[PDB]
């Protein structure tokens, strides 16, 4: 109501493009970020069925299934020019925006 | 160390708008089709459209990044991808070049800011006649993406040309030469980039 | 390249309506089908990075932000009639397909 | 206990093609829209593709099961959702029923079969002219979705009729009685709901 799940956030990190271990050579940057935090609060029909049958010990385990915080958008396209002067674009590399699915 | 155009890429890369035309460029650039390298056209677009939307501050320190060795200027000479935007199997003569380009609206307004703005004058301190280094810049950066496309040529300094020659130019060859040599040896262009460079 | 994460898959089970917490009142039943399973393998660039920042340290923990079991299909919508003759749908319930996202 | 209609939903949302077929018809006759209940048009199609596609043994199941008790005839009267499917605000007459179903390819077929499949005969130790409870029942639930629409009607029996009266027949309610008696008072079609109902 106030937001399920507030906890699900997207975190910034300055990197080089070799820390990504993706097979590039070259000396150039980029911010990379990511989704984390918990979603333990169900917003779909299935996730309450989930979260539900755990309460109801009809699934005899608890958390099985469950959500995850993941990205539902990317930021835009990263170019750089390599070691031997050949150019390259990752593409839905980084998140823009995060949500439980 | 590393190098100054280095930074620069790294700054472009930290900044959401240099960054996304930045790809919106690379990508055309590189993208080769059935029988040609890139296209020219869609290119040339996204670099015009890289110089017109991104800041100078960005979109220059890129282009006139100043270099002590051949890792750094070559780098710089790569800022155009100029396999694509600027090189041809052929060069035309500079003369027919400047006629292709004043057919084109972007292209011959773009061209008269160049001889208009960069116009050098020995007897002044800037060495520019309209003694303003900013549209100088402004106006060479923006033949970028035009037929009269401008790169480095000389590895050892800041001399710049479009792709055309003077060959086969008839009577006309000291208008030709006249032409190429305001890019060639152009004091006042050369001065507004090493002050670009050294961070005015 | 023989299938990443084969560990991510459909289970049933046969269930009350009523097991399910939904609010309903009724005698009515279902198979209800859910994904779990690990998905530590990377199919994408960006859990490529993720995977690859844990194993060189720059990112100071393991696991964090990765992909999770997840129906990528639903099942059919479910029908029934209610204890006092009322009829209800239900949609996007239970998972015909699971992948890792 | 419980009832054998309820097992017949269980075995229906058990089903692949029941429990799919049973919510394509679920949805649209319980939808009300602006000014009306339902969309009686779709309901009605849906209704016809449940028969249709789904087997027998399933669609049957839930049309016909036997029971014991009014929780049990309740259900049984809402198979085909008669608040969308089959009331209507005025009866008409079954005679001009009859003449609008007859000018629909499907309600004109559907109807003929029913009136040839169950007729009864006394004479017979099934009580069927025909003598095939299978081509009776799937005439009758055939006209399910049609204008011609049956449902149970008396909740302490297998009595049925669709949605028309005889009021207002002039000289054909002779005819008209004739004709919806066939529905109402139907040795052969009891028998051959009582005979599914069984487990033949
Ligand atoms: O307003 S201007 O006259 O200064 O021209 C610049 C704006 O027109 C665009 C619109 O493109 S769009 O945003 O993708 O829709 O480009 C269009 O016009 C130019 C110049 O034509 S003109 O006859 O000289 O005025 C064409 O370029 S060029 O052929 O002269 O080199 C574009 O052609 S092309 O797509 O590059 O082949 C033409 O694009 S389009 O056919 O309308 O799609 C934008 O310029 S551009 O991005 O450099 O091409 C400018 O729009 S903006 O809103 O100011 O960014
Ligand atoms: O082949 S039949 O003559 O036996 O007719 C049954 C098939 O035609 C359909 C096709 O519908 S669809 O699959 O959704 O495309 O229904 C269409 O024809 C019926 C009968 O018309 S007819 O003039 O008597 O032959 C129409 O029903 S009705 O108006 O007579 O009650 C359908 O109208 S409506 O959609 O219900 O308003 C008409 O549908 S449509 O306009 O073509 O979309 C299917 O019958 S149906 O689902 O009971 O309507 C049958 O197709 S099937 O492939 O055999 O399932
Ligand atoms: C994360 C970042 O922006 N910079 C790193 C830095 O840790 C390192 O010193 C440099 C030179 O190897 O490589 C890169
Ligand atoms: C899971 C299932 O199909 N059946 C359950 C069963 O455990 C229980 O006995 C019944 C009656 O209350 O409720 C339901």
């Amino acid at each position: 109501q106030r937001g399920k799940n507030r906890g699900c956030v997207l975190t910034a990190i300055h990197l080089n493009v070799t820390d990504l271990g993706l097979g590039y050579e070259t000396k150039e940057e980029l911010i990379f970020r990511y989704c984390s935090g918990s979603c333990d609060a169900a917003e779909t029909t299935y996730d309450k069925i989930l979260k539900n049958l755990s309460r109801n010990r009809r699934l005899v385990s608890d958390k099985v299934g469950q959500a995850c915080c993941r990205p539902i958008a990317f930021d835009d396209d990263l170019s750089f020019l390599d070691d031997n002067l050949v150019y390259h674009i990752l593409r839905k590399h980084s998140a823009k925006r995060c949500g439980c699915i | 160390k590393g190098n100054n155009c280095l930074d620069a890429a790294k700054a472009c890369n930290l900044d959401d708008t240099c960054k996304k035309y930045r790809s919106a460029y690379i990508t055309p650039c590189t993208t080769s089709m059935s029988n040609e390298v890139c296209n020219r056209r869609k290119c040339h677009k996204a670099l015009r459209q890289f110089f017109d939307k991104v800041p100078a501050k960005h979109s220059y320190g890129m282009l006139f990044c100043s270099c002590r060795d051949i890792a750094c200027t070559e780098r710089r000479r790569q800022t155009i991808v100029p396999v694509c935007s600027y090189e041809e199997r052929e060069r035309p003569n500079c003369l027919s070049l400047q006629d292709s380009c004043k057919t084109n609206y972007i292209c011959r307004s773009r061209l008269a800011d160049f001889f208009t703005n960069c116009q050098p004058e020995s007897r002044s301190v800037s060495n520019c006649l309209k003694e303003n280094y900013a549209d100088c810049l402004l106006a060479y950066s923006g033949l970028i993406g035009t037929v009269m496309t401008p790169n480095y040529v000389d590895s050892s300094s800041l001399s710049v040309a479009p792709w055309c020659d003077c060959s086969n130019s008839g009577n006309d060859l000291e208008d030709c030469l006249k032409f190429l040599n305001f890019f060639k040896d152009n004091t006042c262009l050369k001065n507004a980039i090493q002050a670009f460079g050294n961070g005015s």
